[PDB]
């Protein structure tokens, strides 16, 4: 995808005015660098691959991470799927309204030991569950449930000292693109809720310890990492200035456009 | 500051006239309109009518049609208004505002008003 | 039992390969595509529309309107200057946060030519005259309009049609500069003179205003993608 | 014709609590705003189309509504604003007022 | 099996081994611009050399 | 020439004397909907001359002082006409606009103006907890209007309308890379844009979700000498194109 290359120009003096156009009529101008000034003829051998919109997503990003003990009852993590509460990727999927992409999503988990009071404490390694729940399904209450026994719904199990599990996910959705914004309501009524949040509805990730706590507490952390391929992006949009507040909706605190010099002169 | 400035208070006798004053300043005259209303010493406020600086088009309420008549001085940034057939209902106070240009502009309302002359009529 | 051997680097996790993977769940249907006006394909796409920049910053117009208007008025001595900034378009708090400046802080290194289009938002029987010029580094700023004649100019004439175009020019050594504040990759200086006076008549407001729009031309390119400095996170949201 | 309805007659509160006054029209107006006055003074100019809080007003006093229903909310009753609170509406229609209801504490 | 381009500035094989299409790898070359309807949304087109509002 | 238009849908013409050309969305004219993108299986309405006509909106008046104005657009239309009524017995419906934003002004006038047309409009509160109000993000055919300050935060709940962000927390000049005209007063009169339906899904509700915003900003302030007219009036016309309802049902 090479740029265009630039011809060479002679001096003229004519009727034909390239420089001299209308901003009204919402027409950004198309003149060249060799239409104000005399020019060489130079081959531009650049490219444009780095800037597409593949390579502009496609790299992975953390979305959230979660704790959950092994010496505790009900000790296991939960999480409502959803890719609003990092800053950093959601910047970048809202430049765009509409997307549409392949998910690969990846774990690390890592672990700890906790302040026991035994003698000797050595414990073998670790096996953790991850259990991906759609929405009405029958969700876990405690670690010793009925409901890890994961007949339908997928799970990953994986043992600690190995590469990170990952595993990929189609285009998941009820209508044609996962629309990043929405002006409307959830009720005919119009009244309650107001946003993307009527949308959203993706389930929930469950995480659980598999072994026993033998002698002395465990807590362990798990990141997760999304990963967007085969991208299809319609109706850009300006990218967010000021902070983000809240992960439902897009409420914000006014801030200057640019930050300031003393004067209109000073370089 | 924004500031509308009125005369003082007077006396009539039942069957006369009196013209009320109220001039403005601290801004350029012809771009708003000036409404009249009057405030009855017991009830709610009542309209009645309002004036253009700009070309002397006067607009007035059904009930005042006859009774009163407003009129501008460009040269002095003065608006004035002459009441005919005083009567004995109109021991009031009567006021000046300033408003936008009537529903095509009324958005901040009637955003400054004066101070208000309280006319009575006795013998 | 085929036998192989492990090399370096393997059970590892770069954020930035790409691997077949198991799919989590198979054979399912997606729903089908449609036409949805408005295909981004490159980003490169988004850079090239105009965006009005702030050249009015100074310490209280930042919290206003006042920041993309250009005061111009009918003054009395020559060759007063209007205004002036350097050419940095990720660094320079001018041209930071435009369409074209946000685009660039996600990346490293650029290069091409930039687009400069003005638009005098006066009445219309105002006329006037105006030198926009463009400076080479290695030298400092120009301080007159005899010093600043010398570099690149258009001089642009206010009639009927209302926007002339200043197209700066891609003077280098190296091929890419350097999107942060580097000395070594300078780009130089953007100024604007009065050529003659803003003549107006009777009964018209003699201060007037101008606004400014930048964009990119079709050989600008970019490289070696970065995160972007202008995103603050403290827990959570 | 617009006959703006502004309803109670009279509203008294302790001070400290929440109080809420409303405004009803005979049909749809372009804009509504409502203004205090002290006895004694000229009227001046509070809450503006229908939401808008004017200069100088302090932060408990709010306004909603559309439609055919508006309503003016005070949100804990400081102690100087006893006083009357009128009504204005905009329409194409010519113009018309409310009735003043009074606030004053108990 | 299938062998492509190998972006410098020489080939490479690449075979799919899963039976689902959203498990392959990321493209990475599909390289295609149309910039004409950001840019240029005008119904009547205008020509650079000719003056806009005549 | 080329300064001279006539745009004619239904039973209504509009003629300009000063304009630039037309803004033509994404690049792509309103159409019906295809036999490959459909979902609903039964019959479209489709009045084709009741409800593609030119329909005329509330107008406003330009002050000095002033700071913006912006429509929420399939819902400044829900009383206009036979277009309102199909919106209330039918469950779904698309629609593309075409619209006019007209405002003239002499030659000794200045002043300049942005009219944009954003999908998706999603706007923020003034309190950080809650969402806005349903009476305070639209009106029936009224302008709600921004504001040169910014709105306290300690109203319940109000939208904030601080100009220099938009209301959706973005640089306002960054507002250009949507379908958008300026209205010139040195040397426009008008301002048309053609906008088609951008939604994610091929049919949509037209009372729950509004999918366009029309926004207009003055960034140079009107200007005048005294002597000349002070009242300057901004008048939108909106006209749906190519629009078709589904799935009858009662009124609402
Ligand atoms: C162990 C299996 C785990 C499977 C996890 C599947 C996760 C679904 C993918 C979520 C996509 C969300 C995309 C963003 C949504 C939006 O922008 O509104």
């Amino acid at each position: 995808a090479r740029v265009a290359d630039t011809i060479s120009s002679r001096p003229t003096n004519s009727e034909s005015i390239p420089a001299l156009t209308a901003a009204e009529t919402g027409h950004t101008s198309q003149v060249v660098p060799s239409d104000t000034m005399q020019t060489r003829h130079v081959k531009n051998y650049h490219s444009r691959s780095e800037s597409s919109i593949e390579n502009f997503l496609c790299r992975s990003a953390c979305v959230y991470y979660a704790t959950y003990t092994n010496n505790s009852k009900k000790g296991f993590a939960e999480w409502v799927i959803n890719t609003r509460q990092v800053a950093q990727l959601r910047r970048k999927l809202e430049l765009f309204t509409y997307l549409r992409f392949d998910l690969e999503l990846t774990f690390v988990i890592t672990s700890a030991q906790q302040p026991s009071t035994a003698s000797s404490v050595d414990a073998p390694v670790q096996t953790h569950q991850i259990m991906y729940v759609p929405p009405g399904g029958p969700v876990p209450t405690k670690v010793k449930d009925y409901a890890w026994q994961t007949s339908t719904n997928p799970s990953v199990f994986w043992t600690e000292g190995n590469a990170p599990p990952r595993m990929s996910i189609p285009f998941i959705s009820i209508g044609n693109a996962y629309s990043c914004f929405y002006d409307g309501w959830t009720q005919f009524s119009r009244n309650g809720v107001y946003g993307i949040n009527t949308l959203n509805n993706m389930g929930t990730l469950y995480m659980r310890h598999v072994n026993e706590a033998g002698q002395g507490p465990i807590k362990s952390t798990v990141r997760i990492y999304f990963k967007p391929k085969h991208v299809k992006a319609w109706v850009p949009r300006p990218p967010r200035l000021c902070q983000y507040e809240k992960q439902k909706n897009v409420n914000f605190s006014p801030i200057g456009v640019t930050t300031s010099r003393t004067d209109i002169i000073t370089t | 500051e924004i500031q509308l400035q009125q005369s003082g208070p007077e006396l009539v006798k039942p069957g006369a006239s009196v013209k009320v004053s109220c001039k403005a300043s601290g801004y350029s005259f012809t771009d708003y309109n000036i409404y009249w209303v009057k405030q009855s010493h017991g009830k709610s406020l009542e309209w009645i009518g309002y004036v253009d600086p700009y070309n002397g088009n006067t607009n007035y309420n059904q009930k005042f049609k006859g009774k009163a008549t407003l009129t501008v001085d460009k040269s002095s940034s003065t608006a004035f208004m002459h009441l005919n057939s005083l009567t004995s209902e109109v021991s009031t106070v009567y006021y000046c505002a300033r408003g936008g240009g009537y529903y095509g502009g009324g958005y901040y309302g009637m955003d400054y008003w004066g101070q208000g002359t309280s006319v009575t009529v006795s013998s | 039992g085929l036998p192989v051997m492990t090399t370096p680097g393997s059970t590892q996790f770069l954020t930035s390969d790409d691997f077949q993977s198991p799919s989590a769940m198979p054979q399912f249907d997606v729903t089908p595509e449609m036409q949805i006006p408005g295909r981004v394909n490159n980003l490169m796409e988004i850079a090239e529309v105009d965006s009005v920049v702030p050249v009015n910053n100074t310490e209280d117009n930042v919290s206003s309107l006042k920041a993309y208007q250009i005061p111009v008025q009918s003054n009395s001595d020559n060759g007063k200057q209007v205004f002036g900034f350097p050419l940095q378009p990720g660094a320079n708090n001018v041209l930071n946060r435009t369409l074209l400046g946000e685009i660039l802080n996600y990346y490293t290194h650029w290069s091409g030519s930039i687009k400069l289009t003005f638009m005098f938002c006066g009445s219309a029987m105002a006329t006037g005259k105006f030198l926009l010029a463009y400076s080479p580094p290695g030298a400092g700023v120009p301080k007159n309009r005899k010093d600043a004649m010398l570099g690149t100019h258009v001089i642009w004439d206010v009639g009927l049609q209302s926007s002339c175009v200043l197209c700066v020019p891609w003077i280098s050594q190296t091929h890419y500069r350097y999107v942060v504040e580097d000395e070594y990759t300078a780009a130089g200086y953007v100024t604007c003179w009065y050529q003659t006076n803003i003549v107006v008549p009777a009964d018209v407001q003699s201060s007037c205003d101008i606004l400014c729009f930048v964009s990119a031309c079709n050989d600008f390119s970019v490289r070696m993608l970065k995160d972007t400095p202008f995103i603050r996170q403290d827990t959570f949201y | 014709q617009i006959v703006l309805s502004q309803s109670p007659a009279i509203l008294s509160a302790s001070p400290g609590e929440k109080v809420t006054m409303t405004c009803r029209a005979s049909s749809s107006v372009s804009y509504l705003h409502w203004y205090q006055q002290k006895p004694g003074s000229s009227p001046k100019p509070w809450i503006s189309a229908t939401s808008n809080l004017a200069s100088g007003v302090p932060a408990r006093f709010s306004g909603s509504g559309s439609g055919t229903s508006y309503s003016l909310t005070i949100s804990r009753v400081e102690a100087e604003d006893a006083a009357t609170y009128y009504c204005q509406q905009w329409s194409s229609n010519p113009l018309s007022f409310g009735g003043g209801t009074k606030l004053e504490l108990k | 099996a299938q062998v492509s381009t190998q972006k410098t500035g020489i080939h490479y094989t690449n075979i799919n081994y899963y039976k689902d299409a959203a498990s392959n790898s990321a493209n990475r070359q599909d390289f295609t611009q149309d910039p004409g309807k950001f840019t240029e949304p005008v119904k009547d087109i205008m020509v650079k050399t000719m003056p806009a509002l005549n | 020439s080329d300064r001279v238009r006539s745009i004619t849908l239904g039973n209504s013409t509009i003629t300009t004397q000063e304009c630039a050309n037309v803004v033509v969305g994404y690049g792509v004219w309103p159409e019906y909907l295809k036999d490959n993108e459909a979902t609903a299986e039964d019959q479209p309405t489709q009045p084709d001359v009741a409800t593609c006509r030119f329909y005329t909106l509330e107008s406003v008046q330009w002050m000095k002082n002033s700071a913006g104005w912006w429509w929420k657009l399939p819902d400044a239309l829900s009383q206009m006409g036979l277009f309102g009524q199909n919106m209330q017995y039918h469950y779904l419906g698309r629609t593309g606009y075409t619209i006019h934003v007209q405002c003239n002004a002499s030659k000794f006038h200045q002043g300049c103006l942005l009219v944009v047309c954003v999908p998706e409009a999603e706007m923020g509160c003034s309190n950080l907890n809650n969402t806005p109000e349903f009476s305070e993000l639209s009106g029936g055919d009224s302008a709600r209007m921004f504001t040169d300050t910014q709105v306290g935060e300690s109203n319940a709940k109000k939208v904030q309308t601080a100009v220099w962000n938009a209301g959706m927390g973005v640089g306002v000049g960054n507002l250009t890379i949507f379908p958008h005209q300026w209205i010139n007063l040195r040397t426009n009169n008008s301002a048309t844009l053609v906008m088609p339906y951008i939604n994610s899904v091929p049919m949509d509700n037209m009372f729950r979700h509004n999918n366009l915003t029309l926004m207009i900003i003055p960034f140079v302030p009107l200007n005048y000498s005294e002597g000349s007219s002070p009242y300057v009036p901004i008048t939108v016309t909106i006209a749906p194109m190519c629009a078709e309802y589904n799935g009858l049902r009662l009124a609402s």
